[PDB]
């Protein structure tokens, strides 16, 4: 138990993030990228209409 | 069966060098945390005096 | 269908005439002492490098 | 024509894939491998026995490090994705649309094809004799199908044509009676005239894919002179093979042991292609075995049985692969180039006229 | 741990390893002042190092042999190194073989049904030999039952096998480092 | 054993370089966060001044 | 958050591109100031120069492709796309140039797989710095024609194939026994009887 | 020539967009000025064809 | 077990060990007089010698060969040891390759779902081929289903793996002592 405490704290075993969990950092990155990409298309469409 | 003079019995140096690095990095990390406490103190004084 | 493996003649290996055929017992105990701890110098280098 | 092709199963919607899906390492020690190869060749030059030198040079120069998986990924990306996926790069780069591939079964050719097709959203038409066997029995149908596929590629941009089992169409005629259908070999003339005619426009972003499993079957001169470039997929190395093992084991959702000697299994598995690796990994773990992985940690002997069950590539096959890569690529041409001296003259050649 | 059938250099290196393992365990179990550790964990350090001395044995032959003439509230490395160094050299407090545990469990299971009632085992633990505390008995019941809260009986064979495997793993952990240390010039 | 030692050494050096890069990026992003906090405070101060 | 970070990343990428342009302009101006004599530059130096150029251009490609992936200014996006394609072209040209000068060991290797590892470690980067994943904007850009093509392909597949999932590589297993059910039943019976006899004799 | 293209694109972007004040256009959307500047060719060429 | 391609000294050692093992198995089946064992136990002993002969094979070939000039209800050790030795050397009745068992089970599982119904297995074993007795089927169902009373289907892969592991452990245990066994002069 102390060995695994040193593993996690001193840094032996990586803390792997499960993609399925709601709060995974990769999930936040994917949501931000999806929003950002939809942003590029929204600007594209409205800029075409403006032109 | 050659297990104790120049083949199989140098595990002592394994764990002792591991522990010696453990102590070198404990001293290094303790000095680093002294520096971190100094930085925390500087930020604390700055932010509290700002408040 | 099963292609039954051929009953090839077993090894009965002819022992290679390498350096392992040099000296008698007492110097074998000395050579023993000469490869008995350290190779785990190397295995422990592996272990410590894996820990790092 | 598209409806006819779809009904003929020539065109299929291959599984989407990514180029980064090709787990591969960089040539960290490839340069040192090359240095050792050059030094060993120089030592061979110092040898005195003519028979020994002839025997050593007859076998492939294994000392040369094979192209890295990272280097192969780079080459495939640069030659396909940018030209196939970009018009401007196609115009501004070398106008080539013919790639040949040599490697063992399942060694990752399908993975690369899937990755490119998914990234570029390109139709994959496989005219491989195996993928078309049992449906074509005359030259006219083959000619019509080739013409339709080429027209689709020209007009259905982007388009890509893949064809495995190219040996049966461009193999050794003098060889024994191969069990493959002779009709496949007739593709050489239609494709020959197509290539000599520059059918696909250089800027047009359509490429022809040729990947085989046994390079020695095909004719080397025709391979050299008929494809824009050729690629040989190397056998997995210790580091790359171990990393592939780790990636598949994490993919199957099996726990990772702390004291497991990965390189030991890597050594045990030397000589197998990527396809054999994947087949063995799938075979070892089943539904209840995967559900029971927690109770029983992964055991070395678990991989002992499947490894022999899957197809095994002997050192001779690797040597022949390396020889074909050196010859067809022309590396042996450079080797012969940098050895012949310039002292020899061009004297009398007219007396022997009788 | 210690092999008395080795060469003089081997015996010396084993002794020096015992010293260094004692030092490691002591340092990892020192709380405030370097070089001092409470005597409660002295058996805890021994268990960390594989020795299995009984509580009465620890109190009668361990503490007096290491405690000072003046009663010291905590033990230092001084008397902590050589004591278990000699103990490992002579294997004074080596636990019995696993067959001993198998026979013990079979004796506790008079009927030989392959399992022992939780109530009976707790009665033995808290009334026979060295009695365990209530929390210790709770932990024993939990582990022997695989943390089963509603379990009523425990299969002693599976518990013995798991205990042997875990002991082997911990012995591998501790012994790793038993090997090198050499005479410094 | 030798092969594993070599591989572990090389991969350890690789992740050491990676960790150095990560620390550099973390320091840069922490400085960016400090500057972002300063920008927020500046916006607040100018907001109060404009309200006045 | 994303806009400012991508602005800074494009800033760094343009800094890298300007660094490479100044670097490569350096040889031309140096030659102009020393055009009198010939140049005895071994293939080693040219290999180092082109390999460093290739790696820096790879970094530029990565940053610019990610920016266009998450660059939201359509006017900015068009410029990023054109600059990205031009940089990709000169990157392929740099790779070809490195290929030609692959004359190490006093040889004439025209290898399509030049080795840059020595420079990579000398430059303090891990091998993954050479990664060039294929850009994903090849789909969105002019996606109408390819989407229509895929729609027609799926319609035809339903027309005749009756399936829509992408076909996976089905590898035939050579472990199939050409035996009747009776043979398998007899084999299983022999197994079970042997094991039962073993159990009873053990009892 | 592609070197010329890339470099000149770099200078033109530096001159136009780098010197562009996005504080008022916090959303990094299209600026009317660029719209007019790049649209003038279309209207001018339409007028030229009609005339 | 017996290696037919070893050295002459190794050949003699293996033959002597196999003879001793056959004698031990015969003694295990000896009830009234040493040197005579029941005929019905003939196949059973073969299953410890590594042979899994079928009932028809033993009845047609094993029994007539072991039987003396006249049919006897008991087989003498004199006619049992030599025949057993030659059978084991030839590996005539060795269990087939586990891959063969997997192929047979997958053939039974037409849909390839990885499991077979208990009723289907019972019908196959009791209506096709040499029909099993009730106790045979009961034991097969119990042990294929890891003694699970609530099991409804049998997964052939894990059952085959468990049976193969048990067979290997049994063979190694019966072979135990071959390293320490020496040829008698």
């Amino acid at each position: 138990d102390i060995r695994e405490e040193e593993l996690l704290f001193l840094g032996m075993k990586k803390v792997v993030e499960d993609p399925t969990l709601p709060e995974s950092q990769y999930k936040q990155a994917q949501n931000k990228r999806q929003k950002m990409k939809y942003i590029q298309e929204e600007h594209e469409q409205e800029f075409n209409d403006e032109i | 069966a050659r297990i104790k003079d120049e083949q199989k019995v140098v595990t002592f140096n394994k764990k002792k060098l591991i522990t010696y690095w453990r102590k070198i990095m404990r001293i290094a990390k303790t000095e680093q945390l002294k520096n971190e406490i100094d930085i925390y103190s500087q930020n604390n004084q700055r932010e509290l005096d700002s408040k | 269908m099963p292609p039954k493996k051929a009953k090839g003649k077993k090894k009965k290996e002819e022992e290679p005439d390498d350096e392992y055929k040099s000296m008698t017992g007492a110097d074998l105990t000395q050579t023993l002492e000469k490869l008995k701890e350290r190779v785990n110098e190397m295995r422990t280098n592996r272990n410590y490098i894996q820990m790092d | 024509i598209l409806a006819g092709l779809v009904e003929k199963r020539v065109a299929k919607k291959l599984i989407p894939a990514s180029l980064m899906d090709l787990k591969g390492e960089q040539n960290v020690l490839g340069k040192i491998q090359e240095i050792q190869a050059d030094e060993n060749l120089k030592k061979t030059e110092a040898l005195t026995d003519a028979k020994l030198k002839k025997a050593q040079l007859e076998e492939p120069s294994t000392k040369m490090p094979d192209p890295s998986i990272a280097q192969i990924r780079q080459i495939i990306a640069e030659y396909i994705a940018f030209p196939l996926g970009s018009k401007y790069a196609k115009e501004k780069l070398d106008k080539m649309n013919y790639f040949f591939f040599m490697g063992p079964r399942g060694s990752g050719k399908t993975l690369a094809v899937r990755a490119l097709a998914h990234e570029c959203n390109a139709i994959v038409l496989d005219i491989s004799p195996s993928n078309i066997d049992g449906q074509y029995t005359d030259k006219k149908q083959i000619d019509g199908m080739i013409n339709s596929a080429f027209k689709v590629a020209k007009e259905f941009q982007p388009a890509i044509i893949y064809c495995e089992d190219f040996e049966y169409i461009f193999g050794q005629a003098k060889k024994k009676k191969s069990q493959v259908n002779p009709l496949f070999a007739k593709m050489k003339k239609p494709l020959m005239d197509f290539k000599k005619g520059k059918f696909f426009e250089p800027e047009d972003r359509v490429v022809f894919i040729g990947s085989t499993n046994r390079p020695w079957d095909c004719s080397q001169k025709e391979i050299k002179s008929f494809f824009d470039k050729k690629i040989y997929f190397p056998f997995p190395n210790y580091g790359t093979r171990m990393l592939l093992f780790k990636t598949f084991l994490e993919q199957k959702k099996v726990p990772l042991p702390d004291n497991f000697p990965i390189n030991t299994i890597a050594h045990i598995t030397e000589g197998w292609s990527a396809g054999s690796f994947k087949m063995a990994i799938d075979r070892v773990f089943t539904e209840r075995r995967l559900q029971k992985i927690n109770e029983e940690q992964i055991k070395l002997s678990e991989f002992i049985g499947p490894l022999s069950n899957v197809p095994f590539t002997s050192k001779e096959e690797f040597k022949e692969f390396k020889k074909f890569n050196q010859v067809v690529t022309g590396l042996q041409a450079n080797y012969e180039a940098k050895k012949a001296p310039a002292d020899d003259q061009k004297g009398d050649k007219n007396k022997k006229k009788k | 741990m210690y092999d008395p059938n080795t060469s003089q250099t081997e015996k010396q290196k084993q002794e020096e390893f015992l010293k260094l393992k004692i030092q490691e365990a002591f340092n990892l179990f020192v709380k405030d002042k370097k070089g001092i550790v409470d005597k409660r964990e002295i058996p805890y350090i021994m268990r960390y190092l594989g020795q299995f001395p009984s509580e009465a044995q620890v109190r009668d032959a361990i503490l007096p042999e290491i405690e000072e003439d003046e009663p010291s509230e905590f033990i230092k490395y001084s008397k902590f190194e050589p004591y278990m160094l000699k103990v490992l050299k002579e294997r004074e407090y080596e636990p019995d073989d696993p067959e001993a545990l198998l026979a013990a469990f079979k004796l506790l299971d008079q009927e030989g049904k392959g399992y022992i009632e939780i109530d009976m085992m707790k009665t033995f633990l808290e009334k026979q030999g060295i009695e365990f505390r209530e929390q210790e008995t709770k932990s024993f019941i939990e582990f022997a039952t695989n943390k089963d809260p509603n379990a009523t009986v425990i299969y002693y064979e599976d518990y013995i096998s798991r205990l042997q495997a875990f002991t082997d793993k911990h012995i591998e952990s501790v012994m790793k480092g038993y090997n090198n240390f050499q005479v410094k010039k | 054993e030798k092969k594993l030692l070599a591989f572990y050494q090389q991969e350890r050096q690789k992740i050491n370089y990676n960790w150095i890069i990560a620390k550099k990026e973390l320091e840069d992003k922490k400085s960016e966060l400090i500057n972002k906090e300063r920008e927020i405070q500046d916006l607040q101060e100018n907001h109060f001044m404009t309200l006045n | 958050m994303s806009n400012m970070m991508y602005n800074m990343k494009w800033q760094e990428a343009i800094n890298d591109l300007m660094e490479q342009v100044t670097l490569e302009y350096l040889p031309l101006e140096q030659n102009e100031q020393q055009l009198g004599m010939k140049y005895k530059r071994d293939s080693s130096e040219w290999f180092h120069f082109w390999a460093t150029l290739y790696i820096k251009y790879i970094d530029i490609y990565k940053k610019l492709e990610d920016c266009y992936d998450q660059l939201v200014h359509p006017q900015k996006r068009v410029l990023l796309k054109e600059m990205l394609e031009n940089v990709i072209v000169r990157l392929c040209e740099t790779k070809s140039q490195v290929v030609k000068y692959n004359t190490q060991y006093d040889a004439t290797y025209k290898s399509d797989y030049p080795n840059l590892d020595e420079l990579v470690m000398d430059l303090k980067l891990t091998p993954d710095c050479l990664d060039i994943p294929i850009p994903r904007y090849f789909r969105e850009e002019d996606k109408k024609r390819l989407d229509e093509r895929n729609q027609i392909l799926d319609a035809l597949l339903l027309e005749y194939t009756d399936t829509k999932e992408p076909q996976e590589e089905q590898y035939e297993d050579q472990n199939t026994l050409q035996a009747d059910m009776d043979t398998a039943i007899r084999i299983i019976q022999r197994y079970e009887r042997g094991r039962q006899g073993i159990e009873r004799a053990n009892l | 020539p592609i070197v010329l293209k890339l470099q000149e694109q770099i200078e033109k972007h530096s001159g136009e967009w780098s010197k562009r004040d996005e504080t008022n256009n916090f959303e990094q959307k299209h600026e009317t000025e660029l719209a007019k500047m790049l649209i003038k060719p279309v209207v001018e060429e339409q007028i030229k064809q009609q005339v």
